């Protein structure tokens, strides 16, 4: 019997566009006649959830309640509430959350960095670093796009925000991306999409090239008599 | 070396100035680019005024080029100097990268006085 | 007796991030007895729409409600009305509008194009050309973009979208982005984005800098001798 | 009932020497007995007008009205009327066009950009930008030319004039052109051509092929014999 309530994350809003949270009730016992919705500031009624998973595999009650809502209104600065009136709790338990206003606003620096040549030395797979940083809310969402395609995330990997050290509270994160040699040498744009909310257009990416770089280079032949 | 102008010229803040460089009276110097540039310590003339119509965005009202032909002439009238823009200046033709040019030497100095007893 | 209603655009949405539906009017007269209702597909609440136009100077009417909502709702596809109830005529006058589903979409692709040798040779001030392409439907929109923050408006200029004429109407257009040489020879990479409904992100960006056609490498032969 | 009035370019005069002014009247109804009239600024008729059009296959029915005068007189700035007189609204509507005066001239500098490496990646299609700067008054002229032979215009399509953000009175335009790239990796240079009254011989080009645009490659072999 312990009501969470997960809120709508600018990751998964971004892959999405259809902002929802969902309030998670852990440990319930199986009971039914259960009554759990979604309420706003004035508890307005919501559009209900669907599809309860299975009961819980230490045999408890899983609470979830899916509602689809307008992304204005979690940013709005409005909070929401989950109410949930079970057998057990005689009255219903209205639970208000609220985005955590006041976090600094700090928008990345994405610095693609290339590979270097030591493993463009076994011939096997290229390998780039997507290296983000200097921003703060943490959850930002990093995914790759080729010449108008996406990437599914098998082809690439990155961690959580991890706090910068030496500067002040913030956060950096990285990403990965593997390819063989004889892609990043053939064409492979390669761009790196950065999703976080400070972002002008809130959107942001970079890409590099075989030649993004290899600077001038003569071929000076001098023969004189 | 065909071009021809004042070495060194004069004034004092706020005051307006005008400068004037010759070149032979042929067609294509009748009919081709003048320009007005600033040099400096970092290897390039970077273009204050020209006779195409751009004006520098430091020099916006400050300052215009006119040319005369029939003079064999273009003029450079400068308003509201100030000690920023003494150094070293060229007037010249043609594509900035060649010389087709002449050197000209600038210094501003503030109007002095304060004094009234002298 | 002529009503329009101003359908918010992706130009005008992005600008706002707040779809707005305002009404406007042909050939009424300007008093009170003004009754300006947005209404739902069945017609719900219009919000508080103020600041209204004012009389015009050949004594025409046009009443004007915006109605700031939420933004997939347009694009969920939901009828909307601008009815209207004013002393001129009793009969009510309603003006559905709506987002235009129909016609197919396209993708576009900016290119971005660094000003030419010989401008640079004049040195005078470099013009980057931003240049969209092949694309549908048209509103697409444009703005500059270097180190994160704009610049005016002012300093570019993109006519609207043209119909292309090998392709059929995908659109195509062009910004222009002016400079001062003096200070393209610095870096200042300059990038130009691009704004537009049929793209899988919305927004694209490209750039580019002077080491973006710098040729790799020479391939002198020199031969001095006397013979 | 709207009529477009179609003073002749420059470049269509100095082409022909045949300053032929026209004014169409677009979408009217096509009666017969269609009548317009051209006139002086003194009320004074003019030569007549023949080949007037008919009616249109989707009701944007048209009418052309032919004229001439000498080119002094137009390059003497007087304003020119043709009115129209058809029974749809037998108000003599009145169409006047003149020449501006005091533009002063100023000259095409006209760079031409090269289609970007990237574009020259989705492998099949090339783009080129003629461009015309800086210049003085209105309505360029431009085609584009290769091996010789014209390049029929649904190839290019070009720009109209729109004044410069930073020139106060100069405008500016452009011209696309889109190629396969095979084709423009195929060397094959391009030449675009502007026409334009303040241009010495009044018609100057450019040209670029592969290896003039952005060439990654610089290829000297200088032979010195005999110092």
């Amino acid at each position: 019997i312990r009501v969470f309530a997960i809120p709508p994350s600018f990751a998964s809003i971004f892959l999405t566009k259809s902002t929802k949270l969902t309030c998670l009730v852990t440990d319930l016992t199986t009971y039914d006649s259960v009554t759990i919705s979604w309420t706003r500031q004035n508890g307005e009624a919501v559009k209900t959830h669907t599809n309860i998973s299975e009961s819980h595999p230490n045999a408890t009650f899983s609470a979830v309640g899916e509602a689809s809502i307008c992304e204005d209104d979690w940013n709005s600065g409005e909070r929401f509430t989950c109410t949930v009136t079970h057998t057990d709790l005689p009255s219903p338990l209205k639970q208000t959350i609220s985005r955590p206003k006041g976090v600094a606003l700090h928008r990345p620096d994405v610095y693609l960095l290339p590979p270097a040549r030591e493993q463009l030395n076994l011939r096997e797979s290229a390998t780039i670093t997507c290296l983000v940083t200097g921003f703060s809310p943490a959850d930002v969402f990093v995914q790759w796009m080729q010449r108008g395609q996406p990437l599914s995330p098998e082809k690439y990997v990155t961690s959580a925000p991890m706090p910068e050290p030496q500067a002040p509270g913030r956060y950096f994160a990285h990403s990965i991306l593997t390819v063989s040699e004889e892609e990043w040498n053939t064409g492979e744009t390669y761009t790196c999409v950065v999703a976080h909310e400070a972002l002008p257009n809130r959107v942001t990416e970079r890409t590099v090239d075989k030649s993004t770089g290899k600077p001038t280079l003569y071929n000076v032949s001098l023969v004189m008599s | 070396s065909p071009i021809f102008g004042p070495e060194e010229v004069n004034s004092v803040e706020g005051n307006s100035v005008s400068i004037t460089c010759y070149y032979p009276p042929t067609s294509v110097n009748r009919h081709t680019r003048k320009y007005w540039c600033r040099q400096g310590a970092r290897g390039g003339c970077i273009t204050l005024i020209s006779s195409e119509g751009y004006v520098s965005s430091k020099y916006a009202g400050r300052a215009n080029l006119t040319n005369f032909p029939e003079n064999g002439t273009f003029v450079v009238n400068i308003a509201q100097l100030s000690q920023d823009d003494s150094g070293r200046y060229k007037c010249g033709l043609g594509i900035n990268s060649r010389g087709l040019s002449f050197d000209v030497s600038l210094e501003v100095s503030q109007g002095p006085g304060l004094l009234n007893d002298t």
